[PDB]
């Protein structure tokens, strides 16, 4: 099991939001930094628009030509249903298949709300500080079902013949004959596979059901899936958490601040709360820019992965799986 | 860089001839060293993010190189790192910061449906079956032989085909036979 | 750049000319309109203490602490004329203004030739010896003078410590921050003519002292007070900080401005299931906010911070025509026209169940905008089906094998 | 501590359902303090 | 990490002893603050690097 | 450190690049063979007679 990163969530924030909270003072005052704040949210526009580039070439570049369905009774003694979209579905994804539905459903995230989150938040936890710190979660380019068109596409995908080294043409072989043939080129005779066929298709029905039981504690890989959400997580902690900061000031709030002191001390502690929250907001900004590059670079990584193991089996060992490599599986993970 | 320059980070003026101007000598000190907090501050940043930019650039390069050596001294047989289907032949030019890749492939547009087999035997006491090398046994009975990225029946031959032990999805040919399997 | 968003969003690129986008803008702020005012009826503070008697001397300073009470402070001050005040982390017009938890007044009969030594750096006597302002919370130190001699009774004279030591000078012990001498009890014999050292056999301690004398002149005071905010439930407010008392019970799910037993601010109020203590009042989070409040008429009502709506713009340069999206809000709360979408409610989009395959606005969620040659149109990204091919049954199998080609540039 | 032994709660505020960290004064934790007894006179 | 420690940040100097024995309890709790205020940024640039 | 008219005679130099023949997998000879010639034993080896 491996888990690739292809994106992290998008943040816009609102500067004048963020740094005055909405009082006229704080305004006059930042009015002298306007630039630094346009500034900001010029970076964090062009960091999403880059964002969403890579992901449209993300799904771009793993789309099939030709697919073959699989379903039970034309894979032969292959249980494939995992890899598959349920027949009664209650995922609320019409397209997403039993193995993403385990994958998502034991991933501790918050639920953002990209129609009725305002109105969830005011009707009764970094989502609801959206509308109070001033910054905004940006909804991903695709909806969740069709990133599960995409990867259930490549599950029974045609590919050309093992012999037929290329991608030019598609040959419509059964699951069964594939694995045969993927498994007859790593160096097992046609004989020991003509005579141990159930044993194979056992072997690989079991593989599959303790592939189903598998995201616990002890597994690596949804530790990283379980990092990235984390990662993502702690970018808004610390964007929310920072507006508590005082900055030396006698309040980290402009009311208090209003209300206890005269016009130039109200001046001057302004002053020292605007110039935390922009080194603030720059520094999120940095960090945000850097974790886009490397999500991008990642997602370019999960590109060269399905083209190489997906679409075809490796004889580079060690690259895609231990040992040697018969053949792989791609689902939709959150954030990869 | 050139814009930080500006940032008042709370003092009456961003140019310290306005503060030497305006004010008196303690003032004017605590002016000053507002100012020099603030752009040594930006200072370090700018250092931090060229770091992280000239590391992510040498890693970039080496990628560079390793597509140099892959694409351009050689044809990829790997489909997807190159370009998009069969890798051809590709072309690298210098770009203003790294370097241009023009990756031409084979992209097919018209496809047909074809019967094909797996293999072909006799029933000869011994009998020897042949498996096609880069290619498929196309019928549409007789057996022809075509390349696998183009379209073209051919006689079966010693020069497409090499001998593989008996499989139980191989076509049993008896009317006709290919000089591989004839004797 | 208030007219409309695609104007604040020119505004805020400062350029009249911006590329094709959706762009994020200032979010609408919604300002706090109402107030909800509650408070106890109280009763007057009692300075009378302060008038009743002769003021003490500065070692023998006398302390007032008030809580849960309204004082008249124009009164007050109407009967000093103030020659001086050093305030810290806070200002007497906010004092005026506003409400505290405690309010402490030190008092004593101060000369005012010896304000230098009531200052915050000196080393003379009076801070050595006599009194030490503490500076742990909001202070104002005052000087002034009592005009009429009918106000406070006059004092005989001004007395102070000079030092106080147990048996040479290298071991003296200096006072505290708000806090009374060691000497208290020699110095309490008084300081004259006659009298300027007093000694004490049994512990060895001793004490010298000067003296002014007051004849026919104004009396001179000494005040340094100081205010607690948030330790208690119930606040120290002057007369002109008490305002009406109004009713929450019609501002409920917006943001308006409170007062609440002094505790001001601003917030949304909604009728919350009662948690945490009736008898404290006020409920607060990990990080010292106001989240919760228990009234006066038996209902418990949760505050809340005052939210902004979000706002995008989907702005198409060719074409120059906007369209508003209000991020993950109903329309409703908002109140072509607008519509629900998945990515919240949008204003200025047409829906005509229009399919793409790549286009240059994307809203999310698969859906994006794009221009009509007028206005943007509601549209969603195509997912293209791959070409299903179904395997024979028999030993043989059907492959697509190409018969035209190109050469392709990537 | 495990019950709660000696503390003083904060003067004019309460809190709901969480867990801070607060400085004050708070008796030290296995203290065994000092055990005065009252008695009856003779009878 | 060592050396943003010398960095007086404006204040009358790097050292909190100098600045205890030199000034007044509200000078010296402003330039505490000033020292804590840097050094605070200094740990969270260091912590993203 | 390089003027652009050393890094166009680097990527320059690679268009004409001589290699190992198509069947012969390796850097270690220099076959002479036209460009005609290697683009039909490129499009040899993916697939087509
Ligand atoms: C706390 O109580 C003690 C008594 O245990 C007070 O000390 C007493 O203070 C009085 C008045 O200052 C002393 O009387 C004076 O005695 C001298 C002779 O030494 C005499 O010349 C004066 O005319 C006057 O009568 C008294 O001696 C002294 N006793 C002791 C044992 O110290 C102390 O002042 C009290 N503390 C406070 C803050 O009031
Ligand atoms: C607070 O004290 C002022 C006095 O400084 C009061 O004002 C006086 O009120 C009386 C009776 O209402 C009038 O006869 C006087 O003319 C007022 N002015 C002066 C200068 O004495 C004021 O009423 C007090 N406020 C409250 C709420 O009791
Ligand atoms: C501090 O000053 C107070 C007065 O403000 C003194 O209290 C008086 O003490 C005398 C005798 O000790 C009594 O007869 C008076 O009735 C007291 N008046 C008041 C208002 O309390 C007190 O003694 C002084 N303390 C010292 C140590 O000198
Ligand atoms: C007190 O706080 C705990 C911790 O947040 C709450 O427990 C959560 O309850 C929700 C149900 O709404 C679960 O989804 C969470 O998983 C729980 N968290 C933990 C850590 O157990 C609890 O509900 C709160 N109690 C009240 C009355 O609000
Ligand atoms: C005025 C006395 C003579 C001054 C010249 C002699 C010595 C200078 C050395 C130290 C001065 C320190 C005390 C400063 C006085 C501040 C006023 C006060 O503490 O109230
Ligand atoms: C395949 O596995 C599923 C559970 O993953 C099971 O419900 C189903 O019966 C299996 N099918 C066969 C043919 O074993
Ligand atoms: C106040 O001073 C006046 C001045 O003549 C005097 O008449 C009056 O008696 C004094 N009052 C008191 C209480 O000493
Ligand atoms: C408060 O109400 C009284 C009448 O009850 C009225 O005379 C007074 O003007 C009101 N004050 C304010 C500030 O509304
Ligand atoms: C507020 O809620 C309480 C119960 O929680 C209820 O008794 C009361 O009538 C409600 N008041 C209003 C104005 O809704
Ligand atoms: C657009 O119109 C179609 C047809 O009436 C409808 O099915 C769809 O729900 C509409 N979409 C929105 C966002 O209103
Ligand atoms: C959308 O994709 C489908 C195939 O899934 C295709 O038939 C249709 O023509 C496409 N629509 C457009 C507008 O390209
Ligand atoms: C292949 O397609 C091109 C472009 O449509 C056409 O000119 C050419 O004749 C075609 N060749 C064959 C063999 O179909």
């Amino acid at each position: 099991q491996e888990f690739i990163q292809t994106t992290i969530q998008k943040v816009t924030v609102d500067c004048k939001q963020y740094v005055c909270n909405g009082f006229e003072k704080c305004e006059q005052l930042l009015r002298e930094y306007g630039q630094f704040c346009a500034k900001i949210n010029q970076a964090l526009h062009g960091a999403n628009l880059r964002q969403d580039e890579s992901v449209s070439n993300l799904f771009s570049n793993i789309k099939t030509q030709a697919t073959q369905p699989l379903d039970a009774g034309l894979t032969g003694d292959f249980n494939l249903t995992l890899l598959q979209v349920p027949k009664v579905v209650t995922s609320q994804y019409s397209y997403r298949s039993a193995i993403e539905d385990l994958l998502f459903n034991k991933v501790t995230i918050a639920d953002p709300g990209y129609m009725q989150g305002y109105d969830e938040c005011m009707k009764q936890d970094l989502i609801c500080a959206q509308f109070v710190a001033g910054y905004k979660v940006l909804p991903p380019l695709y909806d969740p079902n069709m990133e599960s068109m995409y990867t259930t596409s490549l599950t029974g995908a045609i590919l050309g013949a093992a012999w037929t080294a290329g991608a030019s043409s598609f040959a419509a072989i059964p699951f069964a004959q594939s694995v045969f043939y993927r498994m007859n080129g790593i160096g097992i005779t046609q004989q020991v596979l003509s005579e141990n066929q159930k044993q194979i298709a056992n072997k690989f029905n079991q593989a599959l059901g303790a592939m189903q039981t598998g995201f616990t504690t002890t597994n690596l890989a949804f530790a990283k899936v379980q990092e990235a959400v984390n990662a993502n997580a702690q970018a808004l902690s610390k964007l929310a958490s920072e507006l508590s900061n005082t900055f030396g000031a006698i309040s980290s709030s402009i009311s208090d601040i209003l209300k206890r002191l005269d016009a130039v001390e109200q001046e001057a502690q302004i002053d020292r709360l605007i110039n935390g929250r922009l080194t603030s907001l720059n520094a999120f900004v940095a960090q945000q820019l850097v974790r886009s590059e490397t999500a991008a670079r990642s997602s370019q990584l999960a590109v060269d992965k399905v083209n190489e193991c997906v679409k075809s089996q490796s004889k580079r060992n060690g690259f895609c799986g231990s040992g040697n490599h018969i053949v792989s599986f791609v689902s939709n993970a959150p954030n990869g | 860089l050139a814009s930080e320059l500006s940032n008042t980070f709370g003092a009456i003026s961003s140019s310290i001839s306005d503060i030497l101007k305006r004010l008196d000598a303690v003032e004017q000190e605590a002016q000053i060293d507002r100012l020099i907090n603030g752009r040594l501050t930006s200072l370090n940043a700018f250092v931090a993010q060229q770091l992280v930019r000239s590391e992510t650039a040498a890693r970039s390069s080496q990628l560079a190189v390793d597509k140099v050596n892959e694409c351009v001294k050689s044809q990829s047989k790997r489909n997807g790192f190159c370009g998009s289907g069969n890798h051809i032949v590709s072309f690298v030019s210098n770009a203003p910061n790294g370097l241009y890749f023009f990756h031409v492939g084979y992209v097919p547009t018209a496809h047909i449906n074809a019967t094909a087999a797996y293999g072909l035997c006799n029933t000869e006491l011994p009998p020897r079956c042949i498996a096609p090398i880069d290619g498929y046994f196309v019928t549409n009975p007789e057996w022809y032989y075509t390349g696998s990225a183009f379209y073209n029946p051919e006689p079966i031959t010693l020069a497409n085909t090499r001998y593989v032990s008996k499989d139980t999805k191989y076509q049993e040919l008896n009317n006709k036979l290919p000089p591989p399997l004839l004797s | 750049c208030g007219y409309d968003d695609v104007a604040q969003l020119f505004c805020s690129y400062e350029s009249f000319d911006v590329d094709s986008g959706v762009y994020s803008v200032s979010s609408f702020e919604a300002q706090p309109r109402g107030y909800f005012v509650e408070q106890p009826h109280s009763s007057e503070c009692d300075f009378s203490a302060m008038f009743s008697s002769q003021p003490p001397q500065v070692y023998n300073f006398s302390r007032l602490v008030f809580t849960n009470c309204n004082y008249n402070l124009t009164r007050l001050l109407s009967l000093f004329q103030v020659s001086e005040f050093s305030c810290h982390q806070v200002s007497p017009s906010a004092l005026a203004s506003g409400c505290y938890s405690s309010l402490t007044v030190d008092y004593f009969a101060y000369p005012l030739s010896m304000a230098s030594y009531l200052r915050q750096g000196s080393t003379g006597p009076i801070a050595q010896f006599n009194y030490k302002q503490d500076f742990t919370n909001p202070t104002c130190r005052i000087l002034a003078a009592v005009p009429s001699n009918v106000t406070i009774p006059l004092p005989q004279s001004y007395m102070w410590l000079t030092q106080c030591y147990t048996n040479s000078p290298s071991n003296s012990h200096y006072v505290e921050a708000g806090s009374y001498t060691p000497c208290l009890g020699l110095a309490s014999r008084g300081f004259n003519t006659f009298n300027s050292m007093h000694y004490d056999p049994a512990t060895g301690l001793t004490a010298t002292g000067s003296y002014q004398y007051i004849s026919e002149e104004a009396l001179e005071m000494a005040f340094i007070i100081s205010v607690q905010y948030g330790t208690d439930s119930n606040s120290v407010c002057p007369l002109q900080a008490v305002h009406n008392d109004t009713k929450v019970d019609d501002k409920l799910g917006r943001c308006i401005e409170y007062s609440l037993y002094g505790v001001t601010g601003r917030g949304v109020f909604q009728n919350c299931t009662p948690v945490g203590l009736k008898q404290q009042r006020f409920v607060y989070d990990g990080f010292d906010n106001l989240v919760g409040y228990h009234s006066d008429n038996g209902n418990y009502y949760c505050v809340r911070p005052c939210v902004s709506v979000p706002v995008s713009v989907i702005y198409d340069k060719a074409t120059n025509n906007h369209a508003t999206l209000f991020g993950s809000v109903a329309c409703e709360h908002v109140d072509a026209g607008p519509m629900q979408t998945s990515v919240g409610c949008v204003v200025g989009l047409v829906n005509t169940s229009l399919i793409v395959d790549n286009c240059q606005l994307p809203l999310g969620q698969s859906l994006c905008a794009v221009p009509a040659t007028s206005s943007l149109q509601l549209a969603t990204i195509n997912f293209t089906e791959p070409h299903m091919l179904t395997p024979i049954n028999s030993s043989r199998f059907i492959v697509e094998i190409p018969t035209n080609f190109s050469f392709g540039v990537t | 501590p495990l019950f709660a032994d000696g503390i003083i709660y904060p003067t004019g505020r309460s809190y709901s359902n969480i867990s801070l960290s607060y400085q004050g004064l708070f008796p030290r934790q296995g203290d065994l303090g000092r055990q005065y007894i009252y008695s009856v006179t003779h009878a």
